[PDB]
């Protein structure tokens, strides 16, 4: 297609609308109601241009480019005298009701708003009379209301409801009376409810956790960095001030997780600025806890390690890629464990397995959106991957956007395809042990224990593809519905198999794997997904080692004597009583953390590692794709007495120092170049981001905006000297202003979104190709294995039928975005918004057992008595009682345990 | 003798009070971006009503050339300068000036103005609608057209 | 009061403060506004900025300078580099020497420098020197800071003029 | 949601296209008269009224467009008018036409508003009694004495 | 067509007498907001175009100014040669009334141009200036070496990757620098300073002059600046364009308001603002005043501390300060004049005729400052031209240039004054004298201004007006919003370049900006009068005494800070 703006000719999309054309080319036009991911509406008039019929036309016509698609050969004017009076009186008129708030306002500096009302020109008021005002409502821990602020522009109920699916949130009212929030005080109830604080472009929506210690966005600094609250990887801009983590904003990345968090991981941060955390080694002698610094206590604990006869490693999928291979270089391949349970390491590395040798492509999280028909497996993605279960919300709706475009009704109209495909969409299969998040969209939920899942799995497989194994003791109606499910999977052009090892069984990853395998047979464009737990999960599972299990027993049986306990709790994966015998008996523990955990009480020496904020590294993610955090601030930099170091710093400090006897902390490059060439698997961990010597035309990378204020005051009532600014050796950024961040720049890896006439979340256009594409230069990040030439062969192993025993309770796990991750659990923000720990019961099991909803009953685990209310569930299957997973003694390895004597307390 | 200073003279900058009594700063964090020095620091706090204010407020008058973009760049009129220059100390870290170092009991040179008689954020003694130029709330459930 | 490291030791702090023969050097834009060798001078008024080349400079007339010695940071310049947090200029003449009395202000009164000499004359009078090198340590007062000094008088401080007149 | 018409213009045909020409639509077919004691200024008022209270609320210029030109109406309709007025209903009348608006509510809405302004400006003129003002003396400050 | 509209200015004839010499595919015209033409020439034929220039019929005689800039950082490059590096020059014809910025793109790996100190001797700064602070090197230059950095720097300070902010401290680089000092006239080298007997070194501002003496006689001297040097203009890339006033503020301290008058009017042509006529009554009424109150400290250094306390008292009623007020705004000005500045005004005005006269009687009938001020260290209109002296200098030579008649800024041609010229002879009393009738004038000016005031805005009526009218600020939230983001992040110029010039107390102050349509100044330069005062000092008392240096020191209107900026 061909258009002309105002006299100059460029080529641009046909299926595009004028206005995200001309945004795309970097012309500004101002607009409100559109967003690239939520299409256009035609509300809020701001992005009105001048069309005219041809080039020989002088009188035009005022049309609204978000609805005027970008045809060949359309001649437009942006500059035009009467479009841009008219853009200045939309403004205007969105002025007339605005409050005098800005000072007060948690948005300024960071307003969509301010900048348009900027960019119109207009700054002179001559409206006199009143303005309407509103009362605000309570939402809950997260997102703080100001009706006031509204300008009316429909982007939040947009979002909420036709995107995110969420139903709480609404418009209601009349004509200048419109109201956008809930039909009553409450908590909103969406996982996806914290993305309104970048949706809204006033500050209606205001982030409450950021509100309690405000600070505006030119004083923050800003890193790239990646969410570690869970698997899925997506791409995050922490946002610090005076030493403490204050904001998680959204950072773009057009292949994984464009504009969109979910609330665990925009929420969960709070861990970080726990004043409990350890900032210095501290060794134990007697009873006295003393304190040393980084060299001293490198040099103790290196003359102990080499006083001892066999050193065993214990890592986790919290640490990063260089610390568990730091653990894994001091102590040795053969006596390093993963420090995740036998059964969870195996359904991790089964998945890895179909991941990498399946010969089935597993998506992107961006990719998700594009598949015709989805089945889900055993996996709560709602509460465990969240952004999947948003990707596959968008998969759904693709259905009515098929019959929109054979409509010839362009993309970006979104209330026409709305319109069209009412209720018609794509077809979702959901399997797990109660009732999903996803089953308001979902064409078939199914409510059963997990090897009865992976039956009707591995049923599903053998009707696609007769080479399959066969089940035996399929009901009719079960048969019935499995040819439903083989009738919608067959026909599809993209089907979707997602599965993961939060369920807590093999055959279930196993039959998943089946389907995907049978669906490939067929020639189908199959695609696989799995969701694993934690944010290094597979990294941890690609480096391998031996499970947690293996390391309690070389250190109760006494072969080892020394352990290096590296960023794990050791109770989500195993019983706390062995934990804390095995660490009782060893006479040197070693915890290399960041948070203080109860292994910290038996522990010889602890090392106060670096949380995300303050650390570099590399996360693998759960499709296999190698993603660099960076650090965010020096801790050091106002506490001058704090020492925490990076995790895989200390490691090879440690191993530098018990070789050589003399300290060699490291660069982050040497490390990397250690792990690509130790391990070959994780070669591709080289290429996720440039090294240190990067550079954008001589200069680094700036984690802070040009006006960050405060330079000679913010450490001036600790010393009137301003301090050393603090050098980044590790990466290319500097922590500073004396850098580049400019939208152009050839770089992948973009701490925050700021151009000129563009401070708010829609900075993150100039950043960009195209709008709601890619990266200019690329999104950050590489995978580290392609899809296999050949797959696997079938899983034979077909699961029995459950059967409840007398006595015996099969523990069905409840996962919870708010509560089943560790380190957002410790966040304070956290502690209202999660629930109390219930344990659920079918009906018939608490009529048998004579309790009704609320009844604290008492249950034996592991020799350990704990009580719990009883909730009523009526989905779960009798025989089973479900347990919330990641809570505070009750640890995700429970999932598919057995439970004895659920008696009455 | 004493000097004669006339009224708009950039001496020591100070912290004023609006007339009700309560400190003018709503914690904005204008006046610091707006310094080319980089010599204020401050932190919003709000109080249980909402009220927004400084939890601290330093100056460092040791690098500050008393230039009062501060003072232009104020929404509330909250910091001044005023005409006083004997400010001479012993030590460099008592030039750094805290929030009981700055504000004053007074209004100082704008005597009347007061922000939140303005902003339409809801404190204690102003709910919705009671600020200038504005109109009560309408609920949604009201039976007029 | 506290001290960091008899009439007749009241008489030489009396003289000493009584007679002070300063020697202005002037950097920079300070100079015009506050308008004998270092071997005959014992105070020190540097205003103005210091800048890296002109800091060997200051640091060698310290030297040349004889005990007693007392310094003057006149400026924001002198006390901490000011406005100037730039490549050539080094950030407070207090980096290289030491520091008695500070004048903040760009450019500070005279009025203002002759407050911070009788400062200078209050922290000779309240010190003690070795009289004769036949203790030589030198013991200067911890005084109490002139902003806790004059907090009331400044915080009780409630309506001024406002600025629509000359 | 049609134009005012005077005297001369009662003797064309009751036709779409004749009525088009004239500056207004033909509409309902179903006319109204006004006759010498109604005041179109507090007519143009309620009709104002009407429309700024049956908005959709969907669109930026009729949502808070309309009300802006209720509130210059009772403004004219107290004796409380301001210079400028005229000006911004006049502006918010071209701002208000077809094609500005996501539906045609508005321009029916400002088709009388226009029309009265044409033809019967004096009431509007009349209405305006007072010097323009919407910013308070605020002591300490000098005001920006535009000219 | 206002004064600020973008302009390729094809129609000036020296286009088309470069077209005609050199043909139409040899230089690219580039449109900005400069007021000038600006062509940007190939490195080869730079020289010849020079040259050509040189041999007008009305001819550009002047070389205004000549640095570098750094290209790489810059995103909106349209309709311009591919450049990493470039290098201007600025050329004044005094006859033509016209100038021309020559530019020369230069690719990062070849970063040399053909020195221009053949063709203007004054370029010989200017190209060590530009050496050090961007590391160009200039081909057949006498002594390319550092002016403001010291020999022993490393790097180059302009450059886009070098950072701006103060490095850490090191005791050990001071006493290596004040051993080098030390040990300076011990291991002194002559070649190494440019020149080829006794050598003597001692020190408007405190400043390091090398000398040769044969004898008592000065042979060769060459000054050794940049002590006093601020980087204000990195300074310039480091603020935005509000923020960066009271820098403007200390670069002439003297001038104060003077020095941001020019600042303020580029700022103004950026961003496309037509300030009312109040803005410019009181903006030059500030300027006249720091005029006065520089011509009467350069008077009575020459031959006093009472008619410039009373300019300050004014100063301090009007702005709240007195030396460095930083009171002109984007747009405007910070405040409105205070209810009582006429009558203060007036008892000023009424002060000065006598004290005028009292003046004029001990300067101009001094006898023995006559005998020891004439004749001694002068130069003509050749040497001032090719210097680039401006200011009581230039005049003093014959040369009627003013910029405030020549080239009118701010609404001075409202104004009725004149403009005194000397004879051939640029010495001390002529410039004396030329700055005794331009304190008569500017009293007139004064006058002017007091007895009709426009009464109007402070401000103007542009959205880019920074900051906006406090009132309307305090009371209105769009006015709030743009408050907001005008004093935090900045106000947005569009991309462009513009240029203002304007007449100093020293002379011909400019500021050259250049905005890549960000809240920050991409390029800041700063011409200064005295730095080329300065630079023509060897070419004027050669073959003189040591004492004729001091009184021809003392006889030109410089200040050090002014010099190294
Ligand atoms: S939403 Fe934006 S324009 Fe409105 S008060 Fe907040 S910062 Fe100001
Ligand atoms: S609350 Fe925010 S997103 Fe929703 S309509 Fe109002 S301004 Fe738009
Ligand atoms: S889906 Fe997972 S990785 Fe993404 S924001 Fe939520 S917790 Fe973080
Ligand atoms: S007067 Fe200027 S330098 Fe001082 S605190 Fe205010 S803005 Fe900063
Ligand atoms: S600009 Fe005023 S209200 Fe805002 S933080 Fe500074 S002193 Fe407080
Ligand atoms: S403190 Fe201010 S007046 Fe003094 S030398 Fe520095 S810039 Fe000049
Ligand atoms: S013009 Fe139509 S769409 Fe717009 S607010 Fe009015 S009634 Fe609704
Ligand atoms: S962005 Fe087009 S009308 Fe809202
Ligand atoms: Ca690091």
């Amino acid at each position: 297609a061909t258009i002309h703006v105002d006299g100059k000719e460029y080529e641009v999309n046909g299926a595009d609308n004028l206005l995200e054309a001309c945004l795309s080319l970097g012309l500004d036009i101002p607009y409100f109601c559109w967003h690239p991911a939520l299409g256009s509406v035609g509300a809020c008039r701001q992005c009105a241009v001048k069309q005219y019929q041809n080039a020989e036309d002088t009188r035009g016509r005022l049309v609204m480019s978000c609805m005027t698609p970008a045809s060949d050969g359309t001649f437009i004017s942006i500059d035009d005298e009467e479009a841009k009076q008219f853009r200045e009186s939309v403004v205007e008129w969105l002025m007339t009701n605005h409050p005098h708030d800005c000072p007060v306002c948690e948005e300024g500096g960071n307003c969509h708003l301010q900048d348009m009302t900027v960019m119109t020109g207009h700054s002179f008021r001559r409206y006199r009379f009143t303005k309407r005002t509103h009362r605000n409502q309570d939402l809950g821990p997260f997102i703080s209301h100001e009706m006031n602020r509204c300008i009316a522009c429909y982007r939040c109920v947009r979002y909420y409801k036709d995107y995110a699916g969420g139903t709480d949130l609404g418009v209601y009212g009349a004509h200048d009376n419109v109201y956008f929030g809930r039909p009553e005080d409450g908590t909103l109830e969406s996982e996806f409810s914290g993305n309104l604080v970048e949706i809204c472009p006033t500050g209606v929506f205001t982030d409450k956790t950021h509100s309690e210690r405000y600070n505006r966005k030119w004083d923050m600094q800003f890193a790239p960095s990646i969410c570690q609250q869970c698997s899925i990887g997506c791409n995050i801009s922490p946002g610090e001030r005076y030493g403490e983590l204050r904001r998680i904003e959204n950072r773009y990345n057009g292949t994984v997780n464009h504009y969109f968090l979910c609330d665990r991981g925009r929420f969960g941060y709070g861990y970080v600025n726990l004043k409990d955390r350890p900032r210095q080694p501290v060794q134990r002698r007697g009873d006295d806890f003393i304190t040393l610094n980084a060299e001293q206590a490198m040099q103790g604990a290196a003359d102990i390690l080499r006083q001892s006869k066999k050193v065993i490693g214990i890592g986790s999928p919290r640490a990063s890629v260089e610390s568990n291979f730091a653990l894994r270089e001091l102590v040795g391949e053969e006596n390093f464990y993963t420090g995740i349970a036998h059964g969870e390491q195996e359904r991790l590395q089964l998945a890895l397995k179909v991941l990498r040798e399946g010969g089935i492509y597993t998506p992107a999280l961006r990719e998700i959106e594009s598949y015709d028909a989805v089945l889900v497996l055993g996996e709560d993605v709602t509460q465990t991957g969240a952004r999947v279960a948003l990707a596959v919300r968008q998969a759904v709706k693709g259905k009515a956007r098929e019959m929109a475009a054979a409509q010839k009704v362009a993309d970006w109209q979104i209330a026409a395809i709305l319109n069209i495909g009412q209720r018609a969409k794509h077809p979702l299969f959901v399997t797990n042990v109660d009732d999903t998040r996803l089953d308001d969209i979902a064409a078939w939920t199914y409510r059963a224990p997990v090897e009865d899942q992976a039956r009707l799995g591995f049923a599903i497989a053998h009707a696609l593809d007769n080479s399959a194994p066969a089940v035996d003791g399929i009901e009719p109606e079960l048969q019935s519905k499995i040819d439903v499910i083989v009738q919608a999977l067959a026909g599809a052009k993209k089907p979707l198999i997602i599965s993961g090892t939060n369920a807590g069984s093999l055959e279930v990853i196993q039959a998943a794997a089946n389907v995907a395998k049978a669906l490939k047979g067929r020639g189908a464009d199959v695609g696989i997904t799995m969701i694993a737990r934690s944010v290094n999960s597979m990294g941890l599972g690609i480096m391998g080692g031996g499970s947690l299990e293996e390391a309690l027993t070389e250190l109760e049986t006494g072969r080892a004597d020394a352990v290096v306990v590296l960023e794990n709790d050791l109770h989500r994966h195993a019983s706390a009583t062995r934990v804390n015998a095995a660490l009782a008996k060893a006479p040197l523990v070693m915890v290399v953390d960041h948070q203080r955990t109860a292994i910290m009480e038996n522990a010889h020496l602890v090392l106060s590692a670096a949380s995300f904020a303050e650390s570099d590294g590399t996360v693998i993610n759960n499709e296999g794709r190698a993603q660099r955090f960076f650090q965010v601030y020096d801790p050091a930099y106002y506490d001058s007495k704090t020492v925490m170091l990076e995790s895989w710093r200390w490691l090879h400090s440690l191993h530098s120092t018990l070789l050589s006897r003399e300290v060699d902390w490291t660069q982050l490059d040497h490390v990397i170049d250690a792990v690509v060439a130790k391990i070959p698997e994780l070669a591709g961990i080289k290429d996720a981001a440039p090294d240190a010597t990067f550079r954008i035309r001589g200069q680094k990378l700036a984690r802070e905006p040009h006006r960050y204020s405060g330079r000679t005051a913010m450490r001036a009532n600790i010393s009137v000297h301003e301090p050393r600014q603090p050098q980044d050796i590790d990466t290319m950024f500097t922590f500073s202003m004396e850098g580049n961040n400019q939208p152009t720049a050839h770089r992948s890896q973009v701490p925050f979104a700021w151009a000129p006439g563009w401070n708010s979340p829609q900075a993150w256009n100039k950043f960009q190709d195209e709008v709601g594409g890619k990266l200019r230069f690329g999104d950050p990040g590489v995978r580290l294995f392609e899809t296999s030439e050949n797959g696997l062969d079938y899983f034979t192993s077909v699961p029995a039928r459950f059967q409840p025993q007398d006595g015996k309770w099969r523990i069905a796990p409840y996962y919870h975005l708010f509560g089943s991750d560790e380190l957002s659990q410790r966040a304070p923000v956290f502690q209202s918004r999660m629930p109390q720990p219930y344990i659920k019961l079918n009906p018939a099991d608490a009529a048998k057992l004579g309790v009704n909803a609320g009844t604290r009953v008492s249950f034996s685990y592991d020799g350990n008595t704990v009580t719990l209310p009883v909730e009523i569930a009526e989905g779960l299957t009798a025989g089973q009682v479900g347990l919330p997973m990641g809570m505070s003694g009750i640890a995700p390895v429970l999932a598919g345990a057995h439970l004895e004597d659920l008696k009455e307390a | 003798e004493p000097v004669y200073l006339p009224p708009r003279y950039r001496g020591r900058i100070v912290l004023t009070r609006d007339p009700d009594g309560e400190e003018r700063c709503v914690a904005c964090n204008l006046c610091a971006v707006a310094c080319p020095v980089g010599c204020i620091s401050l932190q919003k706090a709000e109080t249980k009503d909402g009220r927004w204010y400084p939890e601290f407020f330093r100056i460092n008058f040791s690098r500050c050339i008393f230039c009062g973009l501060c003072e232009e760049a104020c929404p509330t009129t909250a910091i001044q300068l005023t005409p006083d220059f004997e400010m001479g100390e012993y030590k460099r870290q008592d030039l750094v000036y805290e929030k009981e170092d700055l504000l004053i009991s007074g209004p100082g040179k704008y005597p009347e103005y007061n922000f939140y008689r303005m902003a339409g954020m809801a404190i204690d003694g102003k709910d919705k609608g009671e600020a200038e130029n504005e109109a009560k709330p309408i609920d949604v459930k009201s039976l007029l057209p | 009061m506290d001290y960091t490291l008899g009439k007749l030791n009241d008489m030489v702090n009396w003289g000493r403060k009584n007679s002070i023969w300063p020697y202005n050097f002037g950097l920079s834009c300070c100079y015009v506004e506050m308008v004998a060798s270092p071997r005959q001078a014992d105070l020190m008024v540097v205003a103005g900025t210091c800048f890296t080349k002109m800091a060997p400079v200051i640091q060698r007339l310290y030297d040349q300078m004889l005990e007693p010695k007392w310094v003057i940071s006149m400026g924001a310049c002198a006390n901490s580099g000011g406005m100037y947090d730039i490549y050539s200029v080094v950030q407070g003449v207090d980096k290289f020497i030491p520091v008695d009395v500070y004048i903040p202000g760009c450019p500070p009164r005279p009025e203002a420098y002759m407050q911070a000499l009788m400062l200078l004359q209050e922290s000779i009078g309240k010190e003690r020197r070795p009289l004769s090198w036949v203790d030589q340590g030198v013991y200067r007062a911890n005084m109490q800071s002139e902003r806790e000094r004059k907090r009331g008088e400044r915080i009780a401080v409630t309506n001024l003029r406002t600025p629509d007149e000359i | 949601g049609t134009d005012f018409l005077t005297e001369a213009h009662l003797d064309l045909p009751m036709e779409f296209e004749s009525i088009g020409k004239a500056g207004s639509r033909l509409g309902t077919a179903l006319a109204m008269a006004v006759d010498h004691e109604i005041n179109m200024v507090s007519l143009v008022r309620n009709l104002e009224e009407f429309f700024a209270r049956e908005s959709c609320g969907w669109c930026t210029p009729c949502r808070d467009g309309l009300p802006w030109s209720v509130k210059i109406l009772r403004a004219l309709e107290r004796g409380e008018g301001q210079p400028g007025d005229i000006e911004t209903l006049e502006q918010l009348c071209r701002f208000l036409g077809p094609g500005k608006t996501f539906c045609a509510h508005a321009p029916g809405a400002v088709e009388p508003l226009q029309s009265a302004i044409k033809y019967f400006r004096e009431e509007f003129e009349a209405g305006i009694k007072q010097p323009f003002s919407n910013t308070h003396l605020i002591n300490g400050i000098q005001p920006n004495l535009l000219k | 067509e206002p004064a600020w509209q973008t302009r390729d200015h094809l129609d000036d004839p020296v286009i088309g007498e470069l077209r005609n010499r050199f043909g139409p595919d040899a230089f690219t015209v580039q449109a900005t907001r400069t007021g000038v033409p600006v062509v940007w020439i190939k490195r080869e034929q730079l020289l010849e175009v020079g040259d050509f220039l040189k041999k007008l019929p009305k001819p550009y005689v002047m070389l205004f100014d000549l640095h570098g800039m750094d290209e790489r950082l810059r995103t909106h490059r349209e309709g311009l040669p591919a450049a990493d590096f470039s290098v201007f020059y600025h050329l004044i014809s005094i006859d033509r009334n016209r100038d021309i910025m020559l530019k020369v793109a230069l690719a990062e790996n070849d970063l040399h141009v053909p020195t221009f100190t053949k063709l203007f001797p004054n370029a010989n700064w200017y190209e060590r200036e530009t050496w050090d602070l961007f590391g160009i090197t200039f081909d057949g230059h006498p002594n390319l070496r550092r002016i403001m950095m010291p020999q022993t720097w490393k790097g180059h300070p302009l450059r886009k990757d070098y950072p701006a902010r103060a490095t850490e401290f090191s005791p050990f680089e001071l006493t290596k620098a004040k051993q080098d000092l030390e040990m300076e006239a011990l291991t002194f080298k002559p070649e190494e300073w440019g020149m080829k007997f006794m050598f003597l070194n001692l020190g408007h501002g405190a400043f390091r002059i090398v000398l040769q003496l044969d004898g008592e006689e000065i042979v060769d001297c060459v000054p050794d600046i940049g002590y006093h040097h601020r980087g204000a203009e990195k300074m310039g890339e480091r603020q935005s364009w509000h923020s960066y006033i009271p820098y403007t503020d200390r670069i002439e301290y003297l001038g104060g308001c003077v020095n941001e008058m020019p600042y303020v009017l580029a700022v103004e042509k950026l961003a496309g603002i037509t300030v009312p006529d109040r803005v410019n009554v009181i903006r030059v009424m500030l300027s006249e005043l720091f005029r006065i109150n520089s011509h009467l400290l350069y008077i009575s250094t020459f031959i006093a501390f009472t008619d410039r306390q009373k300019i300050y008292d004014l100063v301090e009623a009007i702005t709240g300060f007195r030396m460095h007020p930083a009171w002109f705004r984007i747009g405007g000005v910070a405040h409105d004049l205070p209810r009582g500045w006429d009558r203060l005004l007036r008892e000023f005005l009424d002060w000065m005729p006598k004290r005028l006269a009292s003046y004029e009687k001990a300067a101009l009938q001094n006898t023995i400052l006559k005998g020891r001020s004439q004749g001694v260290a002068a130069y003509g209109a050749k040497e001032a031209l090719e210097w680039g002296t401006t200011g009581a200098g230039l005049r003093a030579t014959g040369i009627d240039f003013d910029v405030r008649k020549a080239r009118p800024y701010s609404g001075y041609e409202n104004f009725d004054f004149e403009i005194p010229v000397g004879g051939g002879v640029s010495d001390c009393y002529t410039r004396v004298m030329l700055k005794v009738e331009e304190l008569r004038q500017s009293l007139r000016i004064l006058e002017q201004c007091l007895n009709n005031m426009p009464e109007g805005p402070f401000k103007a009526d542009h959205p880019l007006t920074t900051p906006p009218p406090k009132e309307r600020t305090l009371q209105h939230i769009e006015t709030l919003i743009t408050h907001f983001l005008q004093v935090s992040w900045g106000p947005v110029m569009p991309a462009n370049e513009s240029f203002q010039m304007i007449e100093a107390t020293k002379g011909i102050n400019s500021y050259y900006l250049t905005s890549d349509g960000s809240t920050m100044s991409y390029r800041t330069r700063i011409r200064t009068p005295s730095y080329a005062h300065l630079q023509q000092i060897p070419a004027a008392i050669r073959g003189s005494l040591v004492s004729d240096l001091i009184v021809y020191l003392g006889s030109i209107d410089f200040v050090m800070s002014d010099v190294d900026r």
